[PDB]
């Protein structure tokens, strides 16, 4: 039997050699591989394949997956392939060919009576995003981020307090404890950062022992060489990560003095470009070092016409020393080159919580438009650029904070945090958001309707976000010390617990597709950024995709 | 009024349509959400008037044309569906390819 | 520019390659329509369909996965079958096999 | 002392011989009995009866009810009587005469210091509805159904997944467990259905042992004779119910083959008319058998002008074989005759979750209008038709699923799930919805107002829907096996647990006021339905009551 | 170094001698004291004081506060002073000078790595309000009251039931238990009142043993001399408070008979003016007795043009005996004189739940306008009047119900329930509401915005109102008996538990700034109120502050 | 439409502005919330039109004058901030002393 490739694409989604446009951008992805056996694809429906004795086997629950995503087009750092995804016990069981071994060939993902089905044909499936620069100013941020496709949120705060408005710090044992307890109520995985600004190591050890997975050094609390050194010493001891927002005022020293204080130790530099904070005007030079894991916050991504104008007031003499067109323009290119490894939000503190993914793709679009294909690109597609950029908000943030053993990508053994997208709305509005094997939120039509599609369709929380089901499908990350001291039992935390590890051993070379260490310089007077003497710059966009065609406001 | 959850939910659609209605009046080419809201609201009012499902399935295809919406929008909306209380109870109205 | 548009490369896909196939003339002797799915064990379909059941043993319809063939009352037509694979163990349907073959 | 019957009706509600119109329909009910002692009615208020030493006694909590609904007009399958209702420990204590035995005669429901009062004079009180065809596509369905007057929801699903969109199945132990946990968060009683489509009995026993109270056989998973037989065998073993959505395609056999496979065993046939699924075009003939408990889904109830037109697309060659004007028209009459015993929704899968009660009364209205009085009717009232129809969404669904020992009617010992209605809004918008003795939801005016009545008045959840109070006032139904294996303790379920029983012994003869087994046939070519050779049909409504006069949209 | 007082006020808020207008009223407060050391004020921000080694010390968590409110202008019954507030373990640690003892002088509130900061410069901080006349008609009242600045709610009810609509009673053990469990879900401290109308003491003891902290005697349940006596006898035994709504009908006796039945025992008279209930037309004379703690409900506060007109229908022969212009006008003056000691709402039963604070200040404004300065006033400010009025909804309600050891004022050791106000919105719309050391609700802008200030800004619940964090930051008050019988463990209450005590020993002389016992009389025919023969009256306002300038509707 | 929480939140602001708009039309002097809502909605529409942040920062100061609002209102609003989807994405518009 034969079938035309067009009819096939309409029935099972695209296959090898087919290209798909990402939303309304100029980025095109080409299916690199297809793990199916033509003619043996599984489809659910009346008279279709997944039925008793046919595509559904006779195996017991233990011998089959709980959930199968059929004919999914996976877009991950390791590849863009077509395959079925199997989920078992809340985790990714396998990527391959689903079906019934009794009558079908090459079945690697067994479907049985205990298997639920999610039809992914014609859809793109990605790992849930991971935002590592969250200011816990309000609990509403969790739903906003979840809706955008972000499933893990790392940050600090206690609510709308002055300290939190400015820094990602959950100060001390009491607040840390209270926030760990409040975390059980949120539908995303959570890890907290304590206040790392102190020159007494015991004051830091207490916070780590209380539960934080990292310490934030912020200039508002004093980003002095003494504080930075103290925080890194405790980090090396307790295997937790340090996030830095340096001395913008150059009060205690210049960028080189801060770098000297860090002493080659692992550290995550927040908003490395500088607009969001850091030694004026050269904190961006940090991306040249092997021990620095650099990230960008999202208001500066990508460089557009209104960027500079809006930034002055979001900030409001050192304003014009902090807001620089030169470093803002360069940042985009540095992302395209892989010099900057992560993207984050900086939620409600010079950052948009629901725009991490959306902005990352806009930068990729603008860079393709301005710079053409990357040197690593093969074929007439943007597959490599896509892998490079998706890594910025998935696997790289996970590696930087020691949680890549649990989340960060679509790999066997990892928690099943997945986002299903229709190609036309990729990166803008997801079709389904799965948390730990359960749908946590999705667009839903009229509740009283005869079908789930009638208007009004808007995002509403599903069963995966309800009480005990939620606790079972989310993770609260703890430091190894907190886990050992029995903090979870003491605070009576109800969610699944995960421990962070490998924070001190990760380096720039470990950032997937983003390990460039450029010989970068910044002119002290003009602020021009140069890599190997070449000027790094770009043009501001007047119009961007993933914008006015999708939003009501 | 004793508004049920569904009645309150429809108020959201109505208000979304007010936004679209005013922008269309300004001479703007409508985007994805604006288009869906405007056409949907039209149908609900048709049901309130007492028009039949059959009549609305057709009428709904003449609310917006391809020249009144942004590029790609017509393709993003293969159909529009909405339910409303007709004289004979709640009925589903499906409009296929509403924008041509 | 169409958001999320496909660029399907032209051509065709060959389905169920390298598998044994056979053709059989089937006739619906019932007074009601019968529709058969791609992976249903053809030898165990509605008894109203008259055909050589012995030849259809271990076979299913050689059509795109998920599709079906319809037989109106009195309709006679020739269909192409393809043999099951995997363990070739048949369970379910009308309960005529319930084991290998 | 004397008082005119009109002034009396205005003060204590109607009494024996008085008639009341149900909403804006043509259905009239006549009070059959009044359990009060004229002059001794209890009324609450300043200077009224329920006061210390007067209508309120000196007894301790153990010797008096927690709640009394005064002067209620009860409408249940057993009668339409005026009486006071006593609730104690979350259950119906007694139906009779409330007061203080110290100074009042014939007191059967003692009122004391521990008694709360709900004024029901001029109101109609009914048992909470029971919907047995729920697709758990989204958690929002619970509030929608509760608001309509439905207090128990039986069905299956895991959220907005392909499998759930199409079938009422919660596949396997993992999903069953997760959904049982999520159930604690919903304000209605819940029982789950697993996937019954498999030819290996152990795969089914696992699901029952995990917690499901029934198994759904759906054609999308393969409604073959082998699967049906396997499911019924396990059902007979474990005392759980089976719900069927037959082979519409006639792929494995015709309706008679399915009936043969069932082999006289008890089974609940979903949407027996066929539009929602089933052997085309004669699945409706199932209502002739003694072992079949037939129900209808609600989009086809009642037959109206727009019915056919809307149905084609809600479905979208076998479309015109499934959507038949002939069987749709007949279904209404079969309900009026008692051949069809239940009504359900088929929530968001060709059914409206908040319209089960509303549509049942519209069918009754249309049948009275077209067919006149029933042969069982006595007096100039529609009392019997009313009892016949109310049984369709209360007691009958409860009997069919083995939960009638807990809910289903206003009888002593049963859980106090009651709905209070103003006659003008009967079946459309309730005044109060009580779950387990506590008000769970009700229309509420301006929160900051001087009284609870100022606008805007809309349904808002009350104390009975909050945290622990909710857990105490709702029931999660389990299979006898799950209860025995200690599933509630393992999953740490917080709500009250109830076990199902008597699912295999219930038959058509047991359906209250709906036990007709007609000699029914369907013409294979024309689709005409005939009972004893007589053509069964009806005319489509152009306008219906309980519609445009009550809804804003 | 020197700095002008204006620039100083702009930078750290007002200091000694500076005056501030309360919202848009004519009330002005003058800073009486400032506990800072000029030049050593703590300010948070980039390059500011609270930084490592500077304003932030090296002490461990145990040796520093968890939260510090910097440069707060405190307005409490004991004073109007400028100072820093320290909060530790959810309680008020100290009021003084915050900082780092290592380099700063006079530090009484140590700031360390474990300290969160809330910038209060230019803000007014007050204790959370306490409403003791709550009808638990719906759970939504809690959020409404919290938003207005009320953090403790005492009352009774079971939801929108007839008994609750009319009285503040939670009838019997079952309902009391259910409501105690539901309380864990609400973001305010809660104490319940049972039904005190019974002549059998055991029926009352049961309710107290079940958990109520008081008993409400309401005329609708029979406010007879026998019932009143019985309730007071049990109150004296179990150390719980009694709230009274007397016999308006004069059925069992006149006001003097009720007073005689009370027999000099402590009792809280609700809506003492009479419009909301009580012996017509002289229940107001109760404020002359030493054992009476009198409060007003809010619809009559203050006397305005539309007051009488609206009241007739909110009530609807004894209507015109209950609604009296004479007693309504006098009530305002009696509050100004300190004859009436508390203000409350009477939520949704002739009272506005979100208008207790707002109306108390409107009365103060109208009294200043009509009567000028109080005899106790010193200086050209309204400091004493302000202290007198704030006491009416904070400390006095707490003393009356035996919970002043936990809440009621900004004093060391008390729970940290604080409200932060911008002077322009004082008493109308708060900036931050802190419950037990955590922000529970606050106005919040666009969730996806770059900052928390963009529109739309509306009140949204924060972390202090979420699950377990909420349980840790709220208190459920129990009677000493209930606490002893282990009710909290039995019902498995998750919130912090507090016990009431000192209810029987509090008298009129104990009411802060409101201990006046006037020689008051009421003319039986004309209803004129006279104190020492002088006519007490006032003029109705045509326009009021804290009204149309702040609300959208 | 697939409305996200933020899109639904903005519908609240739009509706609040409809209230203010009708009252201003009646000739009433606007209060605090009405003023904030009216000016904010204006800016959102400007962004939908494609105006720049710079242009709106100025235009927003000429929507209401001191004579169209209640006494004290101008002082209660030192600035107004709102974000909207411009052709180049979401941008923050801050209008200082909008009412003069
Ligand atoms: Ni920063
Ligand atoms: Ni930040
Ligand atoms: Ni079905
Ligand atoms: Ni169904
Ligand atoms: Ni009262
Ligand atoms: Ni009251």
């Amino acid at each position: 039997s034969n079938i035309s490739r067009q009819a096939y694409a309409d029935m099972f989604g695209p296959t090898v050699g087919d290209k798909v446009r990402l939303a309304d951008t100029e980025l095109w992805i080409e299916v690199e591989d297809d793990l199916t056996t033509y003619g043996e694809e599984v489809k659910f429906g009346g008279g279709k394949v997944i039925r008793d004795g046919m595509g559904q086997g006779q195996m017991l629950a233990a011998d089959c997956v709980d959930l199968v995503l059929t004919n999914a087009l996976i877009v991950d750092h390791w590849g863009i392939v077509k395959a079925d995804i199997g989920v078992k016990d809340g985790r990714i069981f396998a990527i391959g060919k689903a079906g019934n071994p009794d009558i079908q060939p090459n079945v690697t993902i067994p479907i049985g009576a205990a298997t639920e089905v999610i039809a992914a044909e014609g859809k793109i499936v990605t790992a849930g995003g991971i935002d590592t620069h969250i200011h816990w100013i309000c609990p509403q941020q969790a739903e906003e981020a979840l809706v955008s496709g972000v499933t893990t949120m790392v940050g600090g705060g206690t609510g709308p307090a002055a300290g939190t408005h400015a820094t990602t710090c959950t100060p001390g044992p009491w607040y840390i404890s209270r926030m760990l307890q409040a975390a059980d109520s949120l539908p995303v995985n959570i890890g907290l950062l304590g206040k790392g600004n102190v020159s007494q190591p015991d004051a830091l050890r207490e916070q780590v022992a209380a539960g934080v997975i990292g310490l934030k050094i912020h200039e508002d609390w004093g980003a002095t060489p003494a504080a930075i050194d103290c925080a890194l010493t405790v980090a090396d001891e307790m295997d937790i990560q340090v996030a830095l927002h340096s001395d913008t005022l150059n009060e205690s020293g210049f960028v080189e003095d801060t770098l000297a204080a860090i002493g080659g130790r692992t550290i995550h530099t927040f908003h490395t470009e500088g607009a969001g904070g850091g030694h004026a005007p050269d904190i961006i030079t940090a991306c040249a070092h092997p021990n620095i894991l650099p990230s960008s916050t999202n208001p500066t991504l990508p460089y557009t016409l209104n960027t500079i104008d809006e930034h002055l007031d979001m900030l409001m003499a050192f304003a014009e020393s902090r807001i620089r067109r030169e470093t803002i323009a360069a940042e985009d290119v540095l992302h395209d080159l892989g010099a900057f490894s992560l993207t984050s939000s900086d939620s409600q503190a010079m950052g948009r919580v629901g725009e991490v993914i959306l902005r990352t793709w806009q930068v990729a679009h603008r860079m393709k438009v301005q710079r053409g294909a990357l040197a690593e690109e093969t074929g007439d597609n943007d597959n490599f650029r896509v892998k490079r950029y998706i890594a910025k908000y998935t696997i790289n943030p996970a590696l930087t904070h020691g949680i890549a053993h649990e989340v960060g990508s679509i790999e066997v053994g990892k928690l099943a945090d997945l986002v299903v997208w229709s190609p036309a709305f990729f990166g803008v509005k997801p079709a389904t958001v799965i948390k730990g094997g359960m749908i946590a939120i999705a667009p839903m039509g009229d509740i009283n309707a005869s079908i789930p599609t009638p208007q009004p369709v808007h995002y509403r929380p599903m069963f995966g976000a309800l009480g005990s089901a939620r606790h079972h499908c989310r993770l609260t990350f703890l430091s190894q010390a907190a886990a050992a001291n029995g903090v979870a039992e003491r605070l009576n935390l109800r969610s699944a617990i995960a421990v962070v590890k490998g924070c001190r051993t990760v380096q720039k070379a470990d950032m997937v597709h983003n390990s460039l260490q450029p010989n970068i310089t910044v002119d002290a007077q003009t602020y021009e950024v140069r890599v190997d003497g070449e000027l790094i710059t770009s043009e501001p966009a007047d119009v961007l995709p993933m914008a006015q065609r999708y939003f009501l406001f | 009024m004793e508004l049920t959850p569904r009645e309150k939910d429809k108020l959201l659609l109505f208000t979304a349509a007010l936004v679209a209605e005013r922008r269309l009046a300004r001479g703007l080419k409508l985007n994805y959400p604006e288009s869906v809201a405007l056409i949907s609201a039209f149908i609900m009012e048709g049901a309130r008037d007492g028009k039949s499902v059959a009549s609305l399935m057709e009428e709904g295809r003449h609310v917006l044309t391809r020249e009144q919406v942004m590029e790609g929008v017509p393709e993003m909306i293969p159909d529009i569906q909405v339910e409303a209380t007709f004289p004979d109870g709640s009925k589903l109205v499906t409009v296929h390819n509403p924008i041509i | 520019m169409i958001p999320g548009e496909y660029h399907v490369k032209p051509g065709q896909i060959a389905l169920n390659t390298g598998r044994a196939t056979c053709r059989v003339v089937v006739e619906n002797h019932g007074d009601r329509p019968i529709q058969v799915g791609s992976h249903y064990h053809f030898a165990e379909v509605n008894p109203a369909l008259k055909f050589d059941r012995q030849q259809a043993a271990g076979y299913r319809l050689n059509i795109p996965a998920g599709t079906a063939v319809r037989f109106e009352p009195g309709q006679k037509r020739e269909v192409e079958l393809v043999a099951f694979a995997g363990h070739r163990a048949v369970f379910g349907f009308r309960g005529e096999v319930m084991g290998p073959l």
